Order: C-alpha cells, then structure tokens, then sequence
RNA sequence: UUAUUCAAUGAAGCGGAGCUGGAAUUCAUUUUCCACGUUCUAGCAUUCAAGGUCCCAUUCGGGGCUGAUCCGGGUUGAAG
RNA sequence: CUAAUUAAAACAUAGCAUUGCGAUGGUCAGAAAGUGAUGUUGACGCAAUGUGAUUUCUGCCCAGUGCUCUGAAUGUCAAA
RNA sequence: CGUGGGUUAGUCGAUCCUAAGAGAUGGGGAAGCUCCGUUUCAAAGGCCUGAUUUUAUGCAGGCCACCAUCGAAAGGGAAUC
C-alpha cells in the first residue's frame, strides 16, 4: 500500500537528470532566411566532451546575418568533423558530412543525423552516439520524405526538416564491458538517479507488486495491459511477446 | 574626388550585414492593436447575415457632404446660447410677459436614440442618419426595417464621432430631422430622394444578401491559384 | 590577478604589435597572411568567374 | 496611408510624460526636529579606570554613544560640542548593548584638559 | 424607445444575427483577461434593468470561469 | 479557414506580381518554366553605407531618393 | 544492510535477456492549469522488469491464466 | 555566589557574486487559504550628450532585445605588515 519506485519518479525531486557540468542543449540552428534560401558557414571552433551524453559536440560559430556579432550553436558532432572546418547550413549547403540540409535537397540512401521531425524543432532524430537516419523514399508532390531510423521504423516526415549529413561521433561506446559496478556508478552520476536497480521480488508486498513471498517470485504474469493504472505497471508492460528470439 | 571611392556592399545570403529594413509588417504588435486587427479579420472572415453588414453600405462621400451639409444647418444650441436666451427670457418674464414666450420655436437635429426611435415609431422623423460604427451593433440593427415599416426615410452614414461633432457630443449613433425652416425643403427633398434611392428602395434586396466570407490576401492567391491549374 | 590588472600601466598589459595583448605573434602572423592571400584569391576568383560569364 | 518606418519588430512602450507630484496637502505637515543631534549622539562620557588611562596617556576621549550614531555623527557632535579636533573616530558595541566610542584627538589637543574640562577625573 | 427592442432582441440568441455576435464576441473575450474591464455594457439595456446607471461611479468588469 | 490546437522566433524577409538566357526549337500571348551576389584555406565583415542623383539657403554640414523592385500590413510553419 | 539482539548464503554488482516508446510519444507526477519529471533527453536513448562474473548449457508444453493481434463483424451491448 | 571591568578594523569577516536551489511580477488555475511558473503568450528599459551660459544640463540626437529578488562567515572576491 506503498507508492513505488517507478511511481516516485514522477515526482523530479531526487530523480532530475544531473545538469550543472553539462554544454547547454545540442540543438540545430534556427530555421530562418539563410538556410531557408540560400546557406550559410559557420566554423568548428572545440570539439568537446558533453556530460552524461555519448557523443562529443561541436561548438560551431556563424556570423549573425542582421547583427554584427557572433552566434555560438552547439552541435552534436558528427565522426570525421574536425577543428577548423567550415560547416555550410542550408538549402543549397553540399553533401558533405558536417552540413547541414533540408532532407528534400538530398538525395536517396543518404546518412543524415540530428533529423527534424517537424521543420524547425531543432534536432530530434539520431542524436545519439553511432546513430544515423537512412533517406529511404521521396515523395516531392506535396512535399515528404521517408525516412528510416536506427530503430528500424520508417517514418514520413517533411522535406523542410533538416538533417545533418554523417553519423552521429562516439560509436562503438556500448562495446565494452563496464567490468565493475563503479564504472556504471560514474556513468549514472552525471546522468541520474536510476541505478542501482533493487528487484521487485526482493521486496515486501508494501514496496512492489512482485514483492513478497517465502521465495521469490512473481506469481501473476508479469505482461501487463497498457491500459492498466500507475502502480500495476511494474513486469513488462503491453508486451505482444515474450521470451528468447527463437523460432 | 578621386579621393572617394565606390564599396558596394553585397547584402546577399552570407555576407555583409544586412541593412535597416521596413520591418513594420513582422512587428510584435500589443495584444490590444493585435486583437482589435484580427476582429476586423474575423468579422468579415465569417459569414456575415444580412441584418447587419447592410452597414457597410454607406452614404458616400458627395451626398453625405450634402447630407452634413443641411444637418450643420439645425445644430442644437450650445451652453453659451442657452444661457444667453434664458436670461433674454428671465427678461422677457421680467417685462415681455406674452406667456413665457420671447424665444422662438427652435429648429435642431433631434439625437438619442430612444428619442429618435420614438420619433420613428411616431412618424415625426423626416430623415434619420444612423452611425455604421455602433459597437455592440445590437443597439442600431433594427433602425432600417424601423425606419422601412415606418416609412421614415434612413441614411447609414459614417462616424457616430461625426454625429457626435453636429450634436455637440462625441458620439451620437443617430441624428434625426422632423422639421426644417422653409428654405431647406427643397434641400431636404433632394436628400430624400438620393437617400432613398440608396437605401430604402434597396432594402429588400439587401435583406437577402449575406455579406462576409472574405478570403484573406495568402488565401484569395491559393484560391485563384488551384482555379488556374484546373 | 584580474583585478590588478587595473593598477598597472598599459605597457604591462600590451605588446606593441597588432592583436598585442590578445594574440600571440603567430596567430598575428597567420592572420595577416591569410587575409592577405585570401584578397588577391578573391580578385583571382572575380576575374576567372566574369571570364567564364563573359564568354559563355 | 503613410505608416511609420519600423526598423526593429519589437514594440516597445512610449516614452509618456511624467509630472512630479503637487500635493494639495502636506503629507505630515510639520517636519521632524534632528532626530539625532549632538546631545543625542554624545550621552555621556564613560569613567571606567580603563578609560582614564586612555584619557591621560593615549590622548582618546572614551564616551557612550547613541547606538543610532555612526563615526562621521560621533566626529561632528564631538567637533562642535567641546571644540577639538579629532584624528580618529573607532567604535564598539558594548556587551550590553550600548555604544562606546574611542575619540582620538588631533594633538593640537590634550584629552585630559578637555575632560577636566568637561567634569570627569 | 430602444430598450424594448434591445430586450425583445436578446431573446432570440439562436437567431443567425445574435450567433454572428456571439462567436464574434466568445473569440474577443477569450483574448483578453480572464478578469478585465469592460468600457461599456455590451448588454446596456440588461444592465438598466439590473441597476446600472451611466454615470461617474458605476463600473462594469466582463470575467470568464471555467465550466462543469 | 476564421474558431480551436501544436510549434518557433530579436515575431526579418511570407505570399503575389516584376530584367534577361533558353534543348519555350520566341509561332507574333510568360495557356507555359528554372535561376533570387556567398564552398581550396581556423583572416575580416559594425558607425541611418560608400557611390550616384536632388534639395537646403550653406554653417567646417544637414535632409530626400536610389543603392537595397513593387503590392497585401496574414510574424512564420503545422493542424483543422 | 536490519542505528539499539540477525553483516549473512540476504541486497547490489558487471554480464545476460525480455518489454514499451519515433514526441500532439513511452513511463511517471498534479485538485486544476497557458502545470510538471525523464528532458540542457531521441532507440549505442529513456522507461519497466527478470536473472545475476567467467565457462558450458538453457530441453518440452500456448490446455489454464495473463498479455497481445490491419485480426470475425447481425453473438452480447449503455446513453443519445 | 556578590560587585564591577572588558570585545576599537578603509585592509580580518559579513556586506557583493553566483551554485544546487528558493521566489515575486505578467499570466493561467483554484470555492478559497493559495497553486503553477521564472522569461514565460506583457506596451516590462534607463544610459552616455561629442563637453558649458536662451540649460534646475536638456524640450535635440545616439546606443542596449537584456528582464525582480534571495541563496556560501569552507566556493569566487580590491587592499596591512
Ligand atoms: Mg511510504
Ligand atoms: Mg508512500
Ligand atoms: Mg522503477
Ligand atoms: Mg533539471
Ligand atoms: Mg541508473
Ligand atoms: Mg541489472
Ligand atoms: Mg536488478
Ligand atoms: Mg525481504
Ligand atoms: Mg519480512
Ligand atoms: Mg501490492
Ligand atoms: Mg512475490
Ligand atoms: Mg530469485
Ligand atoms: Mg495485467
Ligand atoms: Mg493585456
Ligand atoms: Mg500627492
Ligand atoms: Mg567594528
Ligand atoms: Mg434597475
Ligand atoms: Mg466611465
Ligand atoms: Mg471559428
Ligand atoms: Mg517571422
Ligand atoms: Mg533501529
Ligand atoms: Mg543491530
Ligand atoms: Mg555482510
Ligand atoms: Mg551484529
Ligand atoms: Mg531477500
Ligand atoms: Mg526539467
Ligand atoms: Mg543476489
Ligand atoms: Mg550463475
Ligand atoms: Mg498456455
Ligand atoms: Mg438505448
Ligand atoms: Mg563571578
Ligand atoms: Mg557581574
Ligand atoms: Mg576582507
Ligand atoms: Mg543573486
Ligand atoms: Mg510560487
Ligand atoms: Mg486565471
Ligand atoms: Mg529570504
Ligand atoms: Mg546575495
Ligand atoms: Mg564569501
Ligand atoms: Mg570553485
Ligand atoms: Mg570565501
Ligand atoms: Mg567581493
């Protein structure tokens, strides 16, 4: 009788994700004239390290187009963009891997990165580290684009959604074994509180619907219907299937 | 001068700063100005049924001169002359002493509009000018088919401020005449008669014609666009 | 220290180059080298592009 | 239809007129006297044996102070009440709860004259 | 006068004149405050008959709540 | 699409018309179209912009216009 | 780790595997909201579980119960 | 226990800054006590004139698109031995 864990992590006191050593938000640049009609250039000044993110991010300087100063936008940088290298943003930008294009000016089986779902939301799809969008169909009357993304789905979105050309750096990262419970301890340092995991069965009844018992075990199915409430939703919720991959 | 020489600049996409434009039409406008534009939007957006938007209609601007004209010819009198001829009749109570009767009959625009639909109703009103910029509408909507089953002759002119100016108020949403001097019946005759033509022998037309349903200037060019490529 | 900066003299705090007390005398010397040869790249690009558009 | 050359998309408010206020009444219709003059700053001297020492060998008059009165309020009320100079103005807060001020005089100025001048050893 | 027209008016709100103004005037108020001041009685004739009078001293605010 | 909804922005360039070139073989008509000044390089780009043109009533300086095409004042997109 | 009777074989752990979710979304908050956590996030990610380093293996059973399925659309069916 | 005496700062600290966070306003919610929110969907703003006699300097141009405030006597910080 018991709100559990899962149940408490709604509530963001101690399970906000961690962000004071973090770059600021890794998003696209604003979806204004310059890249509407033409390009621009912008240049990579650092490659840094992002707190709790995978993948290394650009910091890329471009000239204000109405303003005399200097716009600082934070990319998540892509494998092969080094310091120094102009980076073109916009309708008529190259395909070269750093530059950023509509995804209607590109042609077919290009990579992309950092995919607008909608055109100017900034940065949505394929951000994480070794992740990437295939352009896999074009549809140019009324304007859409389909896409596939590293989850295998296809998805139709609209040509004036931008992406940047190339995968996304830091690939590889889940390759290797943390070894030891002290690396996944400063991993989730800086990303939040979810680890370490307690058991369900190794709980009372009070704390989760899997506790208790004189041996640990479930003893409902752990399958749950999507349409069940907050607290029943702890096993594997809606599955169509369970077990190993096996035919 | 040799000593100057020509720069030009390249305001294209990727170079050279761009310049001070006219950037009037992208201006964060205050909510007030924003609503009071986008009310003027919708209201003509939206179907508009024919009991009002016969507004709209107006005495334009040659007849309603001449309809301005004769009414700033009946003025009412100001606080000056009313006390200059109560104390001429405070005299005339003093030693005149026909009855109380010194000062003429007046002739002024009648205003009010509980007084000029009484007016109407009574048939007295020979000439009703009615403001288009009532706000709420309600309160002067029903002013043409009174003024049509009465028979009393009706004008939807612009500016309840400009009846307001003649009234010596500044707003008056209606004027009226039902009396003028004898040398402005002829006047009065002809303004009848454009008046009518205008609006009182087109009123039955006009009770049938929804107005409104304006597309806007990006919705006309699609609409006249798609008509093109059919 | 930054606030002591204030105190001294503008000779402690300035080489008497350009970019004296902000840039490093190679960067400087990088700067104006790639300036320089981007102009008369620029020019080189001018004429080659009006050539190309005033012949075809 | 002349419109105005806007050359920012923001709007901002105008710059309206500000009177300065005219009241037709006063607001407390008879001002304050010094709330802290001289004879509030200065209560009264302090005869502690300490303090006499102070007095006869250090050239500091050691008074209790108004606890309202900072060290330019101790200097002026000690300047035009007994007529001295003074180099130095440091004060404390005593443990209960008064204020004592060590006025060093300029030395042009005896402390002790100044205090026989004034009743106190 | 006119009040008796206003009230007589009023009553007929599924008529097409007074849906005009009603949809017209739900989407004015809705860009305001939900508390906000009225310049005038957009209903004068109602307010009349609930005591307003046009003079120095009497205010009128138009306030939306939510429903259900 | 105008209510409602979602989104973004220092609400900056939206929509519609406007010079040429042509693989429109000008068919004597934009039934008809595209391109709107920037890609070797970790430089630089700000002073209502120089230029050109017109006026001040001239005062060692100022004001227009064009440079920088008009028109609609729908900030732009999605959704309905 | 059971402060003050249980320091363990219990819990965690790396490793393994399953499930949900491509954002007007998953999971979870809040009486509501023009409100929130994940989220300064985007499937090498977040969320829910089980098992518990390495080695070697993980057999058979979809009847029951759960979960799930553009699945059949005159079986049942409320308000209007 | 009774009676007094004693704590002196331009330089040591606080004061100031921001941190995780707390929190007004605008606005929305809530019967309401109050909740949310912290730059948001607000008409949110005060700074020098290049140096002086028609100037309590402004009734001159001109610029800034930032947005309460609180939050560390171990963080940052002007200066004493
Ligand atoms: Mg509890
Ligand atoms: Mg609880
Ligand atoms: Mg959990
Ligand atoms: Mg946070
Ligand atoms: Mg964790
Ligand atoms: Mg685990
Ligand atoms: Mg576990
Ligand atoms: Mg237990
Ligand atoms: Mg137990
Ligand atoms: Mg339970
Ligand atoms: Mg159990
Ligand atoms: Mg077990
Ligand atoms: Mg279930
Ligand atoms: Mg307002
Ligand atoms: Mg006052
Ligand atoms: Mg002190
Ligand atoms: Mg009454
Ligand atoms: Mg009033
Ligand atoms: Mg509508
Ligand atoms: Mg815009
Ligand atoms: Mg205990
Ligand atoms: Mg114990
Ligand atoms: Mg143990
Ligand atoms: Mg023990
Ligand atoms: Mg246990
Ligand atoms: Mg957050
Ligand atoms: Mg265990
Ligand atoms: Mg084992
Ligand atoms: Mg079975
Ligand atoms: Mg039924
Ligand atoms: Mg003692
Ligand atoms: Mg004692
Ligand atoms: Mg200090
Ligand atoms: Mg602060
Ligand atoms: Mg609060
Ligand atoms: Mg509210
Ligand atoms: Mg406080
Ligand atoms: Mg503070
Ligand atoms: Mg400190
Ligand atoms: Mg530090
Ligand atoms: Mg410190
Ligand atoms: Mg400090």
């Amino acid at each position: 009788g018991r709100v559990i864990r899962n149940q408490r992590k709604g509530a963001g006191s101690i399970f906000t994700s961690h962000t004071r050593l973090r770059q600021g938000a890794a998003k696209l640049r604003t979806l204004d004239y310059a890249e509407r009609h033409g390009y621009i250039r912008g240049i990579v000044k650092q490659i840094v390290h992002d707190s709790g993110r995978g993948a290394p991010l650009a910091k890329v300087v471009f000239r204000d187009p109405y303003k005399y100063r200097l716009r600082e936008e934070i990319f998540i940088a892509n494998e092969g963009v080094h310091t120094g290298q102009f980076i073109y943003a916009g309708k008529k930008a190259s395909l070269n891997v750093g530059n950023v294009l509509p995804l209607g000016s590109v042609p077919e089986g290009t990579i992309v990165s950092n995919v607008e779902e909608k055109p100017g939301d900034r940065g949505a799809l394929a951000r994480a580290s070794g992740n990437y969008v295939i352009i896999i169909g074009h549809n140019p009357d009324e304007n859409k684009t389909r896409v596939r993304l590293p989850s295998g789905a296809k998805k139709v979105i609209s040509s004036d959604a931008r992406g940047v050309i190339g995968v996304i750096a830091g690939g590889g990262r889940v390759d290797k074994p943390l070894l030891k419970a002290g690396r996944a301890f400063h991993k989730y340092r800086l990303k939040r509180n979810s680890w370490p995991k307690t058991r369900g069965v190794a709980m009372n009844p009070v704390d989760h619907p899997h506790g208790g018992g004189n041996h640990q075990h479930i003893g409902k199915a752990s399958t749950i219907s999507r349409g069940a409430v907050s607290g029943q939703k702890a096993g594997l919720i809606a599955a169509r299937r369970t077990g190993l991959l096996r035919g | 001068n040799p000593l100057t020489h020509s720069t030009p600049k390249n305001f294209g996409i990727g170079q050279a700063v761009q310049p001070k434009r006219n950037l009037s039409r992208y201006v964060k406008w205050p909510e007030y100005v924003r609503v009071q534009r986008q009310k003027k939007i919708l209201s003509i957006r939206l179907k508009v049924p024919p009991t009002i938007a016969q507004f709209q209609y107006t005495l334009d601007r040659n007849t309603a001169a001449e309809t301005f004209k004769l009414f700033n010819k009946y003025r009412p009198e100001t606080a000056a002359e009313k006390k200059e001829r109560l104390t001429k009749e405070a005299a005339a109570v003093a030693e005149g002493k026909s009855k109380q009767d010194a000062s003429p009959k007046p002739y002024a625009v009648k205003y009010g509009l509980n007084h000029v639909v009484a007016l109407i109703e009574n048939k007295k009103a020979k000439l009703v000018l009615i403001a288009n910029d009532v706000d709420p509408i309600e309160l002067v909507v029903f002013l043409p088919a009174l003024c049509k089953k009465m028979g009393v002759p009706y004008a939807i002119v612009k500016g309840k401020a400009r009846l307001g100016t003649l009234v010596n108020q500044k707003t008056s949403a209606v004027a009226a005449l039902t009396e003028v001097r004898a040398e402005d019946e002829a006047a009065l005759a002809k303004l009848v008669s454009t008046i009518d033509a205008n609006f009182a022998d087109k009123y039955d037309e006009v009770k049938k014609h929804w107005g409104g349903g304006i597309l806007g200037n990006k919705a006309q060019a699609k609409m006249d666009k798609r008509a093109k490529n059919s | 220290r930054p606030r002591q900066y204030a105190t001294v003299s503008k000779t402690h705090k300035t080489v008497s180059r350009a970019y004296g007390g902000s840039r490093c005398a190679n960067c400087v010397k990088e700067r104006i080298i790639r300036a320089f040869l981007i102009e008369e790249q620029k020019i080189v690009k001018k004429v080659v592009k009006e050539q190309t558009e005033a012949a075809k | 239809k002349a419109l105005k050359v806007r050359t920012s998309a923001t709007f901002r408010l105008p710059k309206t007129l500000k009177l300065a206020r005219a009241p037709k009444y006063a607001s407390k219709a008879v001002p304050h006297y010094n709330r802290l003059d001289s004879y509030k700053v200065i209560e009264q001297p302090i005869t502690s044996e300490t303090a006499m020492k102070k007095v006869e060998d250090g050239n500091i008059l050691v008074f209790q102070v108004s606890m309202k009165a900072n060290k330019y309020q101790i200097k002026k009320a000690v300047k035009e009440l007994y007529e001295v100079d003074v180099l130095k103005v440091n004060t404390l807060v005593r443990p209960n709860g008064t204020k004592k001020a060590y006025v060093r005089l300029t030395a042009d100025y005896d402390a002790l004259d100044i205090a026989n001048r004034i009743g106190y050893i | 006068g006119a009040y008796k027209y206003l009230e007589e008016l009023q009553r007929k709100k599924q008529s097409d004149v007074l849906r005009f103004l009603q949809r017209v005037r739900v989407w004015e108020y809705r860009q305001k405050n939900v508390i906000h001041r009225a310049a005038r009685p957009t209903r004068p004739d109602k307010a009349r008959r609930l005591g307003y009078k046009a003079k120095q001293g009497f205010v009128i605010y138009r306030v939306r709540v939510r429903r259900g």
